[PDB]
DNA sequence: GAGGGTATTCGCCGCCTACCTCTCCTAGCCCGC
DNA sequence: GCGGGCTATGGCGGCGAATACCCTC
RNA sequence: CGGAGAGGUA
């Protein structure tokens, strides 16, 4: 619900997510960029980092 | 029934009552995130959020006085409607009815406007930043350089 | 978008007359307008992709 | 789960807020439509900028002036009621309107 | 459409524009000629049932597959009868 | 002159349509107030010299410098990721000569 | 042969033109100057209208007053009226206002008479209506000491328009009509896809037309009497399902005023008040004229109405019903014949021009309406026999409206003062975007087009290049605006196949019913075309070969469609439209050079352009110069009177350039009225001079002029050929402050006297001092509660120069200061800028580029005689961009500089047969002119290149092809092949590299989102956007991206720790949590959403 | 008059990036000094 | 009498949902 | 350095 709210239609996404009580398992490029964490790709994968 | 069941199952599966749609209290954002500045000389120009909070507070206090002192049902109902409208405009100004406009006939920036659009929080502050150790200048061709 | 059946009959070495220049300005400007519209249109598609 | 934050994030959850949650977030109530005074250039009380709700406006100081040093750390003012802490607290604390 | 709008509608999986019907079962067709409407009936080789489209406007041409589409001609399962762009959701 | 030795720099031109819009070079001080761009990276940057401008970034930490030196160095990026054709190829005056 | 034989003291610039100009170019500021004297009703406008509009000469203010008055109460027992507006002398001269800060305005008075309708007592007074901003002689307004230009607005003329569309479902051609009023309510009449004519009064339900037809008083008898020949008209009543006059009225009320008693009287009031009274509906004079012209109602009675009428509203229906069918003619009863047809909404007959006068009139009108409401309110709450005109009038709304228009409008624009041409071009702009026009994004590609109706009224070339493409235009050269706002262009009447005199001004609407010919057409002074066929714009701008007996008019000159700036490009017809647009726009960006020099290959539109711009000084009256100095000229008139002109030296323009006037006459010369007596910023002998003549080569060179880069010699720097002066303006004031009182003085604590060496007794720096980046210009201290806090003015980063002037306004000297201040000290610093690497240059043909390198003058290609070239331009840029005009300009510039002599020993050569005398021979450094579309042919250029004079010895350095044999200054060997050389005209654009260089490591930060600030003026940092993030993610570089987004931008502790680590030899710490995520969390919580982070 | 099937119209959502310069943020009116 | 503070009918395409018009029971 | 409007460069 955090990657969809930054793309389009923030109000609708937020209001539906709040009703469905969705939990965000932060795993993605955009989400890790937003929360200031190493992206899971390239030199940020476990075998490399 | 498909859409009705969508919403009803959404509210049934989790321990989330549908009573959160009707509000009894209204949170207030911290002041340093809605600051008020002064133009040249020392004259303060109000922010949009402060004006909407002020309207809601005024309406709430006046309705409270009217109810406490006792009054005909019409006045109390009218004031409750005017409080409902103010609270609606606080969260989302312009969704229903005429936008609450400030000086110069321009709609105010509600709390919802902070999150939406190309100038909203996300696409202006979280997906892009202003970074130190950077500069800018015009480019010219150096033929003696190496790749 | 239709062709002018005249047509323009002088090269830019010789020098176009006044009417030839005026009827050339049409296509000259339509291209720039379309270019602005297209640069506006492409970024949205790239972001969606 | 983690209050402010601090890394080792695992999930970010969202949901509707009940009146109890909204009253628990708030450090006080706003019940006067006054933002700031012009003569003293200070926030009013029970307004939208109150220092007894959102936090001190000067590091380790009180609107009373009773305590204006770090030695008076953590004590809630006995005269004005403003807690003595750093001014950054105004970016965090919230209030509510009943 | 033949440019960036065409790309946008391809990636958006929208109904194209000049949507051309596509057969759903191999069989011959009793092509009919009329103004503002063309009746194309799918006569399957098995003969179970015959699908038909009579709303085809005369403006659009008939696709040339294998000779132009003609009366009483067998067609494949996915052959596009008319000319234009097929709708992705039907293929 | 000693401090800036062997310290890569990131140059960027807007719009950044593709990946090669940011590349890492090595700084050598010159005379003037303009940036001197190697002629073979213009196609990658889609840049010209009729008034264009560019930004400059400096990676600080060891990981950032290693990334600049190995991943983003200009001499290691000669082929287009989209198609594989070379992009540091000679053009215009070089082709004529 | 010469260019300007009318101006008394003009240079003898010879021309290649072959065609005579019947008419002289009008004044280039007449629109702005005339539309305002119409507003104030000056005697000059009255005289102008006498020989034209003597029937009813009324000014804007008079018209507004007459329309407003009389103001009477409901009972009609009293009245108030206005008349005879009057202006007094301006309070201060233009220079005084521009210096102090006052607005250039004069008092306005009106005679107000109050009449009591039951006692007969009449009381009259002269009521002051406020200060009225006045227009300077140059067409500008000084508002708060700043010059401004009120741009003209293109808008859609009010009237009735019919349009056509194709129905997708049934392929039926649905029609429509819309009555567009001024300040009124809309009224549509559609034909939908069921053959049911309907109405959409305002934005209500689609009521059938028969509803309103009957409600107006008609019956089925009359409805079928006039309507009925259309099947749909009768079918409308057949299936109306409603009938009755009162029934119809109550239906209209049900659709108009929901929720109130539907009474017949109330419906009458509502309807005939919305659409017929006087004040809710105003078609206006232009709207009434257009409606009468379209619906063929009257061709007689002078327009004396501004309201709708039954005949018009029924003629609209008749027109629509006839239109839908196939009819192509109608004659409404008691009306002249008129065809049936749709209306093109882009035509220049269907869109008029709102000039400065009309806009100001509209604003005054709204202010007067507010005042009228106030006066009517107060006219019933005050006792009789105590009311006087002064006791009811409140001027506040009018002054407020004037202030708001002149300060907060999209048409009142800051004037452009880069050079003389930019301001003149600004004063002649036509914009479509404004309060009442299109939108910069919602506007389509059909309003950004070149319409055939624009030929001779709007220039098709000079438009912006970005989002405003097609929305801002420029008025043409010979064009004028008529009383109703429709632009007219001159034409030369041709009679019986003879191109005669007596120019007549036409409009687009009128011009659409004639055939006009091309100006550059063959005529033989006998009124008979030499050639058989001539291209002519047939009806809809369709150029066609046509018989010579059909032509009805002729263009005045072959220079009629272009604007002023586009008319200064020589060999314009050899350049493509894109590059011509680039060059026309770039001519307005050139900076004034320290010394100006006129071109050698100009066009001719440079003397009038300079004189009309008004930056030169023109002698008021003829006389003999008495004493001429650098600061003042004194003409001793022919009647014993002396008038001393004062020259403004080293002044500052709105854009930081330097304005400097220099006399060009001697102490014994005799001058004539209208003669140029001094020069301006970009003028040389009274002609525009925006650049310099340089010797150019057209070869590639070592890859330094690669991809539009340029190579310059070092002579242009040593000799100051392209040097310019710029001026900055630093201002600081001392307020009263809540703290209380602040002073400017040398007493700055903690600073030694050494730093304050350049400071003086008062506090300001000494004139003639040198200031560098960081230096006290005005030393002060403010007690922030000693508490004295030094907030002294400093030289901005990257600034330097010399302090050349200081202005200080003191409250003690009863100055016109703002509220709450005491001092307004101001400073000026000026510095000369030489051409450097990174500066932008360009010609007049869209050939732009930055300076790649500045070679030493030793290793430069030099001619056989030893003369180095000045500039080198690459070969690969020309043939691709279709701007070959620069090469022809170079050839002709070489011919002009070298001087020539055609050898007509035995007859003039056939290539010089049509070459005017005085052009068969020239001396070195001769100045010539090639008009924009009628100039030098290629054969003439070849011939002139074939015969040029030797330099000192009998050597011709450039051969017939125009190419010389150069030498390699870097190696010494001669280049294997010859090169093209010559003189072209180069300008220095206002895009210097000193203004575009910026760097940062740390500094000011934002407060809410704790990120660096944006801008070169508060240090600020470059922004790492979203596509750069995509690129960094595609590289697979996680750590650089993380550091960029965390420790360089908004990680408060991280920034300080990183700085402390780098300054020392430590290693960079780990990044933390950004600061823009916590703000988002708080906002989401404030929206009543329980957001939490779960471990 | 309710049902089910069509049409029809209205509201909302979306519409590239980076940088530079310049001017202005209510009106009325009631109380206080 | 003047100043300061308090209050009160020139986008357009896609799409879905809230609702006109007509045959059936 | 917060907002609105105007103009401009790539
Ligand atoms: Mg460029
Ligand atoms: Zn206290």
């Amino acid at each position: 619900w955090l990657s969809a709210a930054s793309f389009q239609e923030t109000t609708r996404v937020l209001t539906d997510a709040a009703i469905n009580c969705r939990s965000d398992k932060l795993n993605g490029l955009k989400e890790n960029v937003i929360i200031g964490k190493l992206i899971p790709a390239g030199t940020g994968i476990n075998r490399y980092r | 029934a498909l859409k009705r069941l969508k919403v009803v199952a959404a509210f049934q599966q989790s321990g989330n009552s549908p009573m959160g749609m009707v509000l009894d209290a209204v949170p207030v954002i911290p002041p340093e995130l809605r600051p008020m500045v002064q133009l040249d000389g020392g004259r303060f120009a109000t922010s949009d959020l402060n004006d909407l909070y002020r309207r809601v507070i005024n309406r709430n206090n006046r309705l409270k006085r009217l109810i406490d002192l006792g009054a005909p049902e019409i006045i109390v109902n009218n004031e409750k409607r005017m409080l409902q409208e103010s609270v609606d405009a606080l969260f989302d100004n312009g969704r229903r009815g005429r936008p609450v406009t400030g000086p110069g006939n321009r709609p105010l920036k509600s709390l919802s406007d902070l999150l939406k659009g190309k100038q909203g929080r996300f696409r202006q502050n979280l997906l892009g930043k202003r970074v130190d150790y950077s500069g800018r200048s015009v480019i010219v061709v150096g033929p003696q350089l190496k790749l | 978008g239709e062709f002018i059946p005249r047509p323009v009959k002088s090269s830019f070495r010789e020098g176009l007359t006044v009417l030839e220049y005026f009827i050339n300005t049409h296509g000259a400007r339509k291209g720039l307008a379309d270019t602005a519209l297209r640069t506006a249109d492409s970024g949205y598609l790239t972001r969606r992709l | 789960g983690a209050m402010l934050d601090v890394n080792f994030f695992d999930e970010l959850r969202i949901g509707l807020a009940t009146a109890e949650d909204i009253r628990q977030w708030s450090y006080g109530e706003v019940k006067k439509p006054e933002t700031i005074n012009y003569r003293t250039l200070k926030p009013e009380k029970d307004g939208l900028f109150c220092e007894k709700i959102f936090g001190p406006t000067r590091d380790w100081e009180c609107y009373c002036g009773k305590y204006k040093r770090v030695r008076f750390k953590g004590i809630i003012c006995e005269r004005c009621g403003v807690e003595v802490t750093r001014a950054k607290v105004r970016r965090e604390r919230m209030g509510h309107i009943e | 459409t033949g440019g960036l709008p065409r790309v946008q509608e391809l990636f958006e999986a929208r109904v194209p524009r000049g949507k051309a019907p596509i057969a759903d079962v191999t069989g011959r067709v009793r092509l009919e000629d009329g103004e503002r409407f063309y009746k194309i009936t799918i006569v399957p080789d098995d003969g179970g049932e015959e699908v038909v489209y009579d709303k085809i406007s005369k403006r659009q041409r008939l696709r040339v597959f294998k000779r132009v589409l003609s009366d009483g001609d067998h067609v494949e399962v996915g052959q596009q009868l008319m000319e234009g762009s097929a709708d992705p959701h039907e293929v | 002159e000693e401090v800036i030795a062997e310290h890569p720099v990131l140059l960027n031109r807007a719009p950044t349509l593709h990946r090669l819009g940011i590349q890492a070079f090595e700084p050598m001080l010159v005379e003037g107030k303009a940036i001197q761009l190697h002629p073979l990276v213009c196609e990658a940057f889609n840049a010209d010299f009729d008034g264009d401008q560019m930004a400059v970034h400096l990676p600080l930490s060891a990981e950032a410098q290693a990334e600049a030196r190995i991943l983003m160095l200009s001499s290691n990026n000669i082929l287009s990721p989209a198609s594989g054709r070379p992009l540091a190829m000679p053009r215009l005056d070089m082709v004529t000569g | 042969s010469s260019s300007n034989n009318s101006v008394p003291g003009a240079p003898n610039r010879v021309s290649f033109a072959k065609l005579r100009e019947p008419l002289e170019v009008p004044g280039l500021l007449d629109v702005q100057t005339d539309s305002f004297e119409w507003l104030i009703g000056s005697p000059r406008w009255r005289e102008s209208a006498a020989e034209r509009g003597d029937v009813n000469p009324v000014g804007g203010l008079e018209e507004v007053l007459y329309e407003l008055s009389p103001i009477e109460d409901f009972s009609g027992s009293m009245s108030l009226s206005f008349s005879d507006p009057r202006f007094d002398d301006v309070k201060a001269p233009v220079d005084e206002c521009k210096d102090k800060d006052m607005t250039y305005a004069a008092p306005l008075f009106v005679t107000a008479e109050f009449i009591n309708n039951n006692t007969g007592e009449i009381k009259s007074q002269t009521v002051f209506m406020g200060d009225f901003p006045m227009m300077t002689e140059k067409g500008t307004f000084i508002i708060n000491g700043t010059e401004r230009v009120v741009v003209s607005q293109l808008v859609r003329s009010p009237g009735v328009y019919f349009d056509e569309t194709i129905d997708k479902s049934t392929d039926k051609t649905l029609h429509s009509v819309k009555v567009i009023p001024s300040r009124g309510a809309w009224l549509e009449f559609d034909v939908d896809k069921r053959d049911t004519v309907g109405v959409r009064i305002d934005r209500k339900r689609r009521q059938p037309v028969t509803v309103l037809l009957k409600a107006l008083g008609w019956t089925s008898e009359q409805i079928v009497e006039r309507f009925g020949f259309s099947e749909i008209m009768r079918s409308t009543l057949e299936k109306d399902n409603t009938v009755g006059t009162d029934e119809a009225l109550l239906d209209i009320y049900r659709k108009l005023r929901p929720g109130e008693p539907p009474t017949k009287e109330s419906a009458q009031t509502l309807l005939e008040n919305l659409f017929f009274k006087e004040k809710r509906y105003d078609l206006a004079r232009v709207g009434r004229y257009k409606v009468n012209k379209k619906l063929g109602l009257h061709v007689g009675e002078p327009i004396t109405s501004s309201t709708l009428t039954e005949e018009d509203v029924v003629a609209t229906i008749e027109y629509l019903v006839r239109l839908h069918e196939g009819q192509t003619t109608m004659t409404v009863p008691g009306g002249v014949e008129v065809p049936v047809e749709t209306d093109d909404i882009d035509h220049f007959g269907n869109r008029r021009l709102r000039t400065v006068g009309e806009l100001i009139q509209n604003q005054i009108r709204v202010g007067m309406s507010r005042m009228e409401r106030v006066v009517r309110e107060r006219m019933t709450t005050q006792d009789v026999e105590a009311i006087t005109p002064q006791t009811l009038i409140n001027i506040r709304p009018v002054v407020a409206a004037i202030k708001e228009f002149f300060g907060t409008s999209q048409l009142s624009q800051f004037m452009d003062q880069n050079n003389p041409l930019s301001g003149l071009t600004h004063k002649r702009r036509l914009s479509a975007l404004g309060p009442g026009g299109l939108s910069r994004e919602r506007a389509g590609l059909e309003v950004r087009d070149v319409h055939p109706s624009h030929y001779g009224r709007m220039c098709p070339i000079e438009t912006p290049e970005g989002p405003n493409i097609g929305l801002i235009g420029s008025l043409s050269v010979y064009a004028r605006v008529n009383p109703f706002g429709f632009i007219e262009t001159p034409y030369r009447k041709v009679v019986d196949g003879v191109v005669s005199d007596e120019i007549v001004y036409l409009t687009a609407d009128e011009e659409d019913r004639h055939v006009v010919a091309q100006a550059n057409s063959p005529i033989d002074a006998d009124g008979r075309f030499v050639e058989p066929r001539v291209l002519v714009r047939r009806k809809a701008g369709e150029v066609e070969y046509v018989p010579s007996s059909e032509v009805d008019y002729m263009d005045v000159s072959p220079r009629q469609m272009v604007s002023v700036a586009t008319a200064m490009i020589p060999f314009l017809e050899h350049d493509d439209a894109n590059r011509a647009l680039m060059g026309a726009n770039m001519q307005r960006q050139a900076v004034p050079l320290v010394r100006s020099e006129a071109p050698l290959v100009g066009t001719g539109m440079e003397l009038r352009a300079a004189i009309d711009a008004g930056d030169v000084v023109v002698a008021e009256e003829s006389g003999v110069i008495e004493e001429v100095s650098a600061d003042y000229i004194t003409v001793m008139h022919d009647n014993g009177t002396r008038r001393t002109y004062r020259m403004r030296k080293f002044a500052r323009s709105n854009h930081g350039t330097c304005a400097n006037q220099c006399p060009i006459v001697d102490a014994g010369d005799r001058v004539e009225a209208g003669q140029v007596i001094a020069d301006g910023p970009c003028t040389d002998d009274g002609e525009m001079a925006l650049g310099k003549n340089l010797l150019v080569a057209i070869m590639p060179w070592e890859g330094h002029n690669y991809e539009d880069a340029i190579i310059l010699s070092n002579r242009l720097v040593e000799e100051d050929v392209l040097t310019s002066i710029h001026i900055e303006e630093h201002e600081i004031d001392a307020r009263d402050t809540k703290l209380g009182a602040e002073e400017i003085t040398r007493d700055i604590p903690n600073i030694s006297d050494e730093v304050l060496a350049d400071l003086d007794e008062r506090g300001i720096v000494r004139i003639g001092a040198e200031v560098r980046d960081g230096d006290i210009l005005v030393g002060k201290v403010t007690p922030k509660g000693r508490e004295v806090r030094d907030t002294s003015l400093k030289v901005p980063h990257g600034e330097s120069g010399k302090v050349i002037g200081i202005r200080v306004f003191s409250r003690e000297d009863e100055d016109e200061l703002p509220a709450g201040v005491n001092e307004l000290v101001r400073v000026y610093v000026a510095q000369k800028r030489k051409i450097s690497d990174g500066d932008k240059l360009a010609g007049r043909h869209g050939n732009k580029g930055v300076i790649g390198k500045i070679l030493p003058v030793e290793d430069m290609p030099f001619l056989a005689d030893g003369t180095p070239v000045d500039i080198i331009l690459n070969t690969h840029g020309v043939p691709r961009r279709m701007n070959i005009g620069q090469i022809l300009e170079t050839h002709l510039g070489w011919c002009a500089h070298s001087g020539w002599k055609v050898d007509a020993a035995k007859g003039v050569p056939d290539w010089a047969a049509r070459l005017p005398d005085e052009l068969l021979e020239a001396q070195p450094n001769a100045i010539v002119s090639t008009p924009v579309f009628d100039g030098a042919q290629e054969a003439e250029l070849q011939g002139l290149l074939s015969c040029t004079l030797p330099n000192r010895d009998g050597d011709v350095l450039v051969d017939a092809d125009g190419k010389a044999m150069l030498f390699d200054g870097r190696s010494g060997e001669p280049f294997p092949y010859p090169v093209t050389v010559g003189y072209m005209y180069i300008m220095k654009l206002h895009h210097l590299v000193d203004d575009k260089i910026h760097a940062r490591s740390t500094g000011p930060y934002s407060m809410i989102t704790q990120q660096p600030l944006g801008g070169k003026a508060q240090f600020g940092g470059q922004r790492f956007g979203e596509m750069e993030c995509w690129a960094m993610q595609a590289y697979g570089a996680a750590y650089t991206l993380q550091e960029l987004l965390t420790i360089k931008s908004d990680d408060t502790v991280g920034r300080v720790k990183v700085y402390e680590a780098i300054v020392k030899g430590e290693n960079i710490p780990e990044p933390g949590i950004p600061e823009s995520f916590k703000v988002l969390l708080k906002e989401l919580q404030s929206l009543c959403l329980n957001v939490e982070v779960l471990s």
